């Protein structure tokens, strides 16, 4: 539809080139690389050719991972040692990050902005955040979570979108603090088992697996389509770059692509895949660089500075009560 | 076998299956429970009722609890932390048999009434465990309610029959071993 | 239906126990962790070595727990990441009349029963409450052991004899149409 | 007919804190008045033998199995199962607090070191014997190879040792030095049910009580000179203590406390009956709890953390969480893994 948008003409963004089609927006930068975790492995696949580059070689059970573009990481979640993980881009130096309190850890997300980790345990039913280290651990949501499963960030907006799959079945929507929580969509859910972020797109992507569908909704929910209505058999995560929609799939064990618009050009990237389970793109432009609420005044507050509506505001790690609004302290002195 | 025949004002105490010392020669107690699994059939024309109680006669909450809702049944427990409620697709009347599964591991639980496919959940983090006192109530509850604010389809006694009863992997005598015996009826033939 | 098995030596049958069926639940699949085991049968036999019933993977130091005849006696042991316990029964199998077997394990604590004898009872050793398993219960023995190898002789033996009345868990099998993997099924020979 | 020893053939002697009777034959204990105190899961009871007298010590308890007491300090701890505790309190009843919380199945044996301030107890559910200071502090599993249920536990802090019962799948009777060295086998022969265990300091000797061979057996403390001394009227005996010439023990089918005599077996008495459920047993005495020396001697010789007997003088031991050094000290295993 013109792609991202048009004032007639056709009008890229920055980090995009209007393509001779002059509807197209192709990526400024390095290829497009589709990062997901095989359960044992963490796979970079390039689309549209074919490719297999074996990154994170020996593992119980990948299935939620995310990456910081700049900075070089990969962060991924293992669910029968109940172990969250991260290591360089290139797959070097494992290390241990969340080692406790956890059950069936089956989302994951980085802000790259705040430097920030998010995550759903669907056996602990909570959403918790910590630092790209694993510092200063909270836990951000708990109560009326049943399965939480997917999550995706807007660092710059300061919100966090997530679903649940559970025996009322949503897709909801939270500041990065968790405040300003409200229903996405309620309605005609059953699995919402991936949900994804067009941000030069300005829309969310998601797909239920019980009724076969991606869909998209705006930001905010309104408006809400479906956007592929078929070959849908067991879908779990999804992703976006520029108008392609990519996806995993349980029951035909392959990475699968379609266009975002019309939901034509369906695709097989590849196939044979052990257990596909989470998938991103791997570009620059699917990170992009935004206002740091709480970089550069001190750094972090006391604690964790967490963005809040228009706004940032302090958290304290748990183990902490909060010591006015810019301090914590433990719980055992008081 | 035998089916319990239940008129809404029969409440029937059974004792959770004990420690007998004499032959085991192990320390008699009643240790708050791991995991709770029964098996029962049930045929009803009722919308609502409670059915089974697993509880602590404490009015402070710690509840193992299945009873019908709007023709639905409702699996819920409350271990110390709060209460996390199943509900069963399947409609229970339509007078006719239904086999029920219900099981809960720690805050993990369960319910499967006919074929449908089961219902999971968990009950908040916190206690994993079960207060108990030895009691087994089924047909509902003698409207000992424990001060807390259930549904009031809880408040009311079962309507209907009952057969086949499986508490953990023993199979109840649903006569002997009743500690109280209001009065016992075979099921009707409707 | 086919109540009756016949066991050979060479008889090894594959059931699932307790899977994630992730196409059905939605569920992330992986190993499930166990807190409970339990299970029944009759059995007749005259052998005095073999075995009889094997649940979890088969891989070394994978958890296991297994039913075997070893010296003529039933004995249930089990691994759970911790050390191994056993659990030896007082009674003679090889007597060839049929004998109700009665298994369970909460969590660390076990228990066998052979016929009406008092059941026997023992704990696996602290730090391991959980078997993890594939979701594989093996009948009539196994074709290679696991290959951690701790166990006695009598378990790379094959069951010789006859198996009715099989419960699993809550469950009754259907030995037949219940196996996953299976040689020809034929019934027990000599009632 | 001497109760404890007769030397120069054929008079019979008596033992410091003792005094022989008008019959020249029999030993008397110097101080109080003798005190049975037993553990009825509900309550924990006191009663004074051959006479009415019956005092209920503690009340409202969950599940009271065993117990033990520190006469000097005027403590008595029990155990409690439904609840996976251990408890102390003021021989009163007063001041009753938590000792022992985590990591209890079925405690179902106690212990008291009064020479060292010790305490030891066994948990049959968790197959192991553990010791800790009075307050539960220092916290170490002394024992846990090899044990499968084990219940009675007995100590002679003079002989640096400690004995208990395992009535597992391979029934024995063990003894060993306090700091878990020097291991032995006492009796692994003719036993099913090894419940009650108990040490006649005086006499030297030790009884126990099998629920399944429904025998009371004497032994030499080797584990020699094994005697049956009461073969009958034993349906479920539980726990046993003894005082003077008398055997005290409790039985679950017939919800009493029961004597006989030491060397006979005869005299068979009932003491009480109608309780509730009869538990673990003792004699609350002073000469119950006689005086020895303290291996560690001046307290600096508690080392670091835990000095315990072993063989003829003694070894400091870790608690539970921490990593032996020098031999003297212990330090935390968290300050050697980061
Ligand atoms: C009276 C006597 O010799 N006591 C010894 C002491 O000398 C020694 O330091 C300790 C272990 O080192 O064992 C004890
Ligand atoms: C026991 O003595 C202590 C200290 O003198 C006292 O606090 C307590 O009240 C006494 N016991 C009872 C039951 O009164
Ligand atoms: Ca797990
Ligand atoms: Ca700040
Ligand atoms: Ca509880
Ligand atoms: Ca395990
Ligand atoms: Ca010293």
């Amino acid at each position: 539809y013109c792609s991202q948008g048009c004032t007639f003409q056709c009008w890229c963004e920055a980090g995009y080139e209007l393509r001779p089609d002059r509807r197209s927006c192709k990526a400024l930068g390095p290829e497009p690389v589709l990062l997901f975790a095989n359960r044992i492995d963490i796979r970079q696949v390039l689309p549209h050719r074919s490719e297999y580059t074996l990154l994170l070689n020996n593992l119980e059970n990948a299935i939620a991972l995310d990456f910081h573009h700049r900075r070089e990481l990969v962060f991924w979640s293992d669910v029968t040692l109940d172990r969250i993980l991260r290591a360089n881009l290139n797959g070097s130096n494992v290390e241990e990050v969340v080692s406790t309190g956890l059950e069936s850890p089956g989302g994951l997300a980085v802000d790259w902005v705040h430097d920030k980790l998010y995550w759903t345990d669907s056996g602990t039913s909570r959403i918790e955040v910590a630092n790209l280290d694993g510092a200063h651990r909270k836990v951000l949501l708990w109560q009326s979570l049943e399965k939480p499963r997917a999550i995706a960030l807007h660092p710059m907006e300061g919100t966090i979108y997530w679903t649940d799959w559970g025996n009322t079945p949503r897709i909801e929507a939270s500041s990065m603090d968790g405040s300003g929580r409200r229903i996405i969509a309620d309605t005609h859910l059953f699995w919402p088992n991936g949900l994804t972020i067009d941000y030069a797109g300005r829309r969310m992507y998601w797909v239920d697996a019980k009724h076969h569908v991606i869909e998209r909704a705006n930001l905010d929910g309104s408006h809400r389509k479906a956007v592929i209505s078929q070959g849908l058999p067991h879908p779990f995560a999804i992703t976006v770059f520029e108008d392609s929609l990519y996806w995993t799939d349980w029951h035909t064990k392959s990475i699968n692509s379609a266009n975002k618009f019309t939901g034509k050009n369906q695709e097989i990237i590849r196939n044979k895949l052990h257990f596909p389970m989470d998938i991103h793109t791997l570009h620059p432009q699917r990170q992009p660089a935004g206002k740091n609420r709480c970089g550069d005044n001190n750094g972090g507050c006391t604690h964790l500075c967490l963005p809040s509506g228009q706004n940032y505001t302090c958290a304290c790690p748990t183990g902490f009560r909060k010591i006015n609004s810019h301090a914590c302290a433990l719980e055992v002195l008081f | 076998l035998e089916t319990l025949a239940f008129d809404g004002r029969t409440y029937i105490e059974y004792l959770n299956a004990v420690i007998e010392s004499e032959l085991t020669n192990e320390i008699p107690a009643e240790k708050a429970l791991q995991s709770n699994h029964f098996e029962l059939s049930l045929r009803t024309e009722a919308t609502q009722g409670l059915v089974l109680w697993i509880g602590k006669a404490a009015e402070r909450a710690d509840y193992m609890a299945l009873a019908i809702v709007d023709g639905h049944l409702q699996l819920s427990y409350d271990l110390g932390s709060q209460p996390v409620v199943l509900r069963s697709t399947v409609k229970v009347n339509t007078n006719r048999w239904l086999r029920i599964r219900a099981h809960r591991e720690h805050r993990e639980g369960s319910l499967q009434v006919g074929n449908e496919a089961p219902v999971t959940g968990s009950s908040p983090l916190g206690a994993t465990q079960l207060d108990t006192d030895g009691a087994l109530w089924l047909g509902g509850l003698q409207k000992l309610p424990v001060g807390q604010a259930l549904p009031k389809a809880y408040g009311t006694g079962f309507v209907g029959c009952l057969r086949d009863v499986v508490v953990g992997h023993r199979q109840l005598h649903l006569l002997e071993d009743a500690v109280t015996k209001p009065e016992l009826r075979p099921c009707p033939t409707p």
